[PDB]
């Protein structure tokens, strides 16, 4: 039970942690990388 | 700590936005005749809707067993007011099931637990019968009607025993106690839940919220604000279709998914929905609604 | 301008006649809790190399 | 049919004279063989 | 006169009417006969 | 309903600016009594914000 | 602003001056311009005929 | 002060037709009050001023 | 207000409908002009205190 | 007494029309050569409508 | 001087009066006719149908 | 004699979230007739669509091979994108 | 009764009718009807909303 | 000026407010009905003669 609920707070660390990268990287240079990067590759 | 990330009180949203929210879901206002949202702010469908909705569409191909069961169980309520005239569309709802469907256990099983409210338990013994003759046997679901319309009837405490001991020993009710208190704990549900006509029973309640909207259109029903009690008509296509493709993941309830499921670490950040409040949309217009006749007239309770 | 208490007008709408970066809402608020050595109440978006 | 059946021995019974009366018994013989040879349920 | 001392002078009298009145609804029951404390 | 909407439309009444006979000089008004200012809602963000 | 009576709460001591429950409009309700819905129409033997 | 019209007939208010016939009992225009229910937070007055007619002048 | 009934030549901006609109009467005058004829202001007061007796006889008439 | 007064010789259309027939309304919408936008008449052009 | 024919104003005069409707609206606790019953059913039964 | 049909809807179905729906359902779509198209409402499909009629008109035929001739609808489904 | 039961039954609600689940009977058996979408309590945690390809 | 009609329009306005009609649109009417009453004879009918106004 104690493993359970330590992986449980450990996944919801890393979403948590995705969702606080998704504004690190947010900084205007990167977030222009990303968006061209992913315009190339539509395109 | 102290300077808290989300609030529950006060509210962050206004009276208007009720409206808006409610109209930009895909929600429509039925006429209090059709059903209204209780005291519980959940919807309920009249008797009478129900029956006509039945008789609208027991021919379409989206009819099913469940349904009949529904529109059966919507009544029950008006066939314990009156089981003169309601045990006739109870009756002709069986009928079309046979017709359709066929014997089953659902169907059997209303009919049972409707005429036990009607106070027949002749007639009860005749569909068990009927149940056991056809190779269906008796569930969980017909013994406890047995012992619903026992109790009704007035039948004694050893005649809602003999159907208790019955149903044990065929299997379909489990018990983990001895067989006198779990008789007692039945005996004290079906006590406390009562009947449409005795004053005691939960069912002798008839206060009913009578709103055509919710009140508050934010209500939770789980824990985070993303469960919430009123979604989109495309966000519950979407629940109605996990239900089946994923029916396996709901047998087992894991403690790495109940911890999982606490929102502490979910975002809460004000949309711009959250400022500009709930987006407008149009509401289903009923121009081609004729003319009420009966306006001046009280519509009545549901039952 | 000041036309107004910052309850109902903020200190960051004062350049709002001027055209830019100002007629929108900063990101960082340092107005609240202890106040700042070089008193600055407000901090833009960091665009490459330079911050408001 | 069995339900037009069901409506029409309602009908005569809502009315001795209903053992006597001749119409009650070909519905009789013949929700007989349905029941005892044919097997209908009855229920509804 | 600051804000919150008028605010309060405006409304102390006005806090000591709603506590008599709080305090009419136990004396409701002293009226009928039947002197009752209050029960917590 | 949002506080500076239910403020304005108070001072309205309380001013006496309803009245079709008002006069700056002369401050008469109508007594408005406000239930429920625990349940007042403002929108997101501006109970902390404001 | 003495004129106003405010209350946490919803009980208050003033129920003999029977204070009449204001309605007020706020100045936001607006309809945007929706789609025109679509319905059948319905004809007449006279316009049938010429 | 004197006033001596030259009145053409009656005429209805909330439709632009002038009306032929004149009768002094019955309402021009039938008003109706406003309470459908449809509306939750629909601000509630008193009872009898949201249900109260009115009398005839003209008679 | 509404757009498409402001467009609308037909229908004024101002909606006002209250009890004693139908009891105010229009009529058309030769010059052009529009003769109305209301309640006296004792029938009008007449009236507001028979409203203000049918809303308090209920609940007693307080001070 | 007083006089009702519109044009030089007192004349005007007919204000009212037949009993039971339909009214004849004004332009609400300002003389504007373009469909775009709708704009009601303000009293400025009312005043110049009605001369 | 001032004088007044009709009555001064008073806030007592048009204070009970209230606002209306046009025509009349239909309630929402009535008596449905079978027509209003067969065509709310109707919708009702249609959205269903589109749902299901 | 020349009718002019189109697909109408419940206004229980014409509510913007059942046109969503099938915008949705259209665009996932792997039927091989385009949508922009061809039925871009879905009215094949649907079962509570009607193909009601909005306007009437009648073609006569030239004296050379064999009194209006043109035909356009009018009135109600006059200049609209569902008259198709 | 019984032919029309075998050619009316589905594998899917024949396997479904006898199962239960711990919150009570299986979602699907509950909301296998649906007297219109506004009378579903949308019992789904967040955990859950999501679904898979 | 400037004041005193902002004075006498608050009055009318709150008038018209007190029968559920605003000054924007009365004043909009009344130049399309060509009435013509300046908003000093507007305030003294809303005054002295409210049955008028």
């Amino acid at each position: 039970e104690e493993e359970q609920v330590e992986k449980a707070r450990l996944d919801n660390e890393l979403m948590r942690w995705r969702r606080l990268q998704r504004a690190q990287g947010s900084d205007y240079d990167h977030w222009m990388e990303a968006e061209t990067r992913r315009i190339q590759e539509m395109a | 700590q102290f300077v808290p990330l989300h609030l529950a009180f006060p509210r962050r949203h206004p009276n208007s936005w009720q409206e808006r929210q409610f109209h930009l879901l895909g929600y429509v206002k039925w006429p209090k005749e059709i059903g209204f949202y209780n005291a519980g702010d959940n919807f309920e469908l009249t008797p009478q809707a129900a029956y006509r909705i039945y008789k609208q569409n027991c021919d379409e191909t989206f009819w099913t067993r469940l349904h009949n069961e529904k529109t059966i169980i919507h009544l029950l309520p008006l066939v314990e007011q009156d089981p003169g005239t309601n045990m006739v569309l109870v009756d002709d709802i069986f009928r079309h099931h046979l017709k359709r469907f066929g014997a089953d256990h659902y169907i059997y099983n209303a009919v049972m637990q409707a005429a036990a409210f009607a106070k027949d338990f002749p007639r009860c013994e005749q569909l068990l019968a009927e149940m056991r003759g056809l190779g269906l046997e008796p569930n969980a679901q017909s013994y406890v009607n047995m012992m619903l319309g026992a109790r009704l009837t007035g039948k004694p405490r050893d005649q809602a025993e003999a159907f208790f001991r019955e149903g044990i020993k065929t299997g379909a009710i489990s018990a983990v106690m001895r067989l006198d208190t779990e008789f007692q704990m039945w005996m004290n549900q079906l006590e406390r839940l009562g009947s449409f006509k005795a004053k005691v029973g939960y069912l002798s309640v008839n206060e009913e919220g009578a709103s055509p909207m919710p009140r508050d259109m934010w209500a939770l029903w789980g824990w985070h604000r993303t469960e919430a009690k009123f979604i989109s008509r495309k966000q519950m296509i979407s629940e109605q279709v996990q239900n089946r493709v994923r029916s396996g993941k709901e047998l087992v309830g894991t403690v790495y998914q109940k911890a999982r499921r606490q929102p502490w670490a979910k975002y809460n950040g004000m949309f711009p929905y959250d400022y500009n409040g709930p987006a407008r949309r149009p509401a289903a217009s009923f121009v081609d609604a004729p003319t009420p006749t009966h306006n001046a007239e009280v519509c009545g309770t549901a039952y | 301008v000041q036309t107004g208490s910052p309850t109902h007008q903020r200190e960051y709408e004062r350049f709002h006649h001027l055209p830019g970066d100002v007629r929108t809402r900063p990101q960082f608020d340092f107005t609240f809790g202890e106040t700042r050595a070089d008193r600055v109440m407000f901090a833009w978006r960091k665009r490459g190399d330079l911050q408001l | 049919c069995v339900a037009a059946l069901d409506a029409s021995l309602q009908q005569t019974t809502e009315n001795t004279q209903e053992v006597d009366c001749l119409s009650t018994w070909p519905l009789f013989t013949t929700i007989q063989f349905l029941v005892e040879e044919g097997g209908l349920p009855l229920g509804p | 006169d600051s804000f919150k001392e008028h605010y309060h002078r405006v409304h102390l009298p006005r806090r000591l009417a709603l506590q008599r009145y709080a305090r009419q609804q136990s004396l409701r029951n002293a009226a009928k006969g039947n002197v009752k404390a209050e029960e917590v | 309903e949002q506080l500076p909407r239910v403020a304005a439309v108070a001072a309205q009444y309380i001013t006496g600016q309803h009245r079709p006979d008002f006069t700056p000089g002369m401050i008469t008004g109508d007594h408005v009594v406000i239930v429920n200012i625990k349940d007042v809602v403002m929108v997101g963000d501006q109970w902390i914000r404001v | 602003l003495e004129k106003a009576w405010l209350y946490e709460d919803s009980i208050h001591p003033h129920a003999d001056k029977n204070p009449r429950p204001l309605c007020w409009t706020d100045p936001e309700v607006k309809g945007w311009k929706y789609r025109d819905p679509q319905f059948i129409r319905r004809w007449k033997p006279n316009e049938f005929m010429h | 002060i004197f006033y001596s019209p030259n009145v053409v007939g009656e005429l209805d208010k909330y439709k632009g037709e002038l009306l032929e016939t004149f009768t002094p009992g019955q309402h021009t225009n039938p008003v109706y009050p406003v309470d459908d229910g449809y509306d939750v937070f629909r601000k509630k007055d008193k009872e009898a001023m949201e249900n109260a007619t009115t009398f005839l002048d003209l008679l | 207000s509404l757009h498409a009934n402001s467009l609308a030549d037909d229908t004024p901006l101002v909606t006002t409908t209250r009890t004693l609109s139908p009891n105010f009467r229009a009529f058309a005058l030769q010059d052009g002009g529009v003769f109305f004829t209301h309640p006296s202001h004792e029938q009008v007061m007449r009236v507001g205190q028979n409203i203000l007796a049918e809303e308090t006889k209920a609940t007693g008439m307080t001070s | 007494y007083s006089e009702a007064r519109s044009n030089y010789d007192g004349t005007s259309l007919p204000a009212w029309p037949a009993p039971g027939k339909k009214p004849t309304y004004p332009a609400a919408l300002s003389e504007l050569r373009l469909p775009q936008p709708r704009m009601r008449k303000t009293r400025t052009e009312w005043m110049y409508y009605h001369g | 001087q001032r004088r007044s024919v009709q009555g001064t104003w008073n806030p007592w005069l048009w204070n009970y009066e209230t606002e209306r409707r046009r025509t009349e609206a239909p309630q929402w606790r009535r008596k449905l006719s079978e027509k209003e019953w067969d065509y709310y059913v109707g919708q009702y039964s249609a959205q269903m149908k589109q749902e299901e | 004699d020349i009718a002019f049909i189109a697909p109408v809807e419940p206004p229980a179905a014409d509510t913007p979230s059942f046109s969503e729906l099938r915008q949705r359902r259209l665009q996932l779509s792997l039927e091989g007739y385009d949508i922009s198209r061809f039925f871009p409402d879905g009215e094949l499909e649907s079962p509570t669509v009607t193909f009601a009629v909005q306007s009437h008109s009648y073609l006569d035929p030239f004296p050379d091979c064999e009194r209006r001739y043109t035909a356009t609808p009018e009135g109600v489904g006059r200049g609209n994108e569902n008259v198709r | 009764q019984r032919q029309i039961a075998e050619y009316t039954t589905d594998p899917p609600e024949r396997i479904m009718a006898g199962v239960t689940g711990e919150k009570g009977p299986l979602r699907a058996r509950v909301s296998g009807a649906r007297l219109g979408l506004q009378r579903t309590p949308a019992r789904i945690p967040w955990t859950m909303q999501g679904l898979h390809r | 000026a400037h004041w005193e009609r902002a004075i006498v329009r608050k009055n009318v306005d709150s008038a018209a407010r007190e029968h559920g009609t605003g000054w924007q649109h009365l004043r909009n009417e009344l130049g399309r009905q060509n009435v013509m009453l300046l908003p000093r004879s507007q305030q003294l009918l809303a005054q002295y003669e409210p049955l008028a106004f």
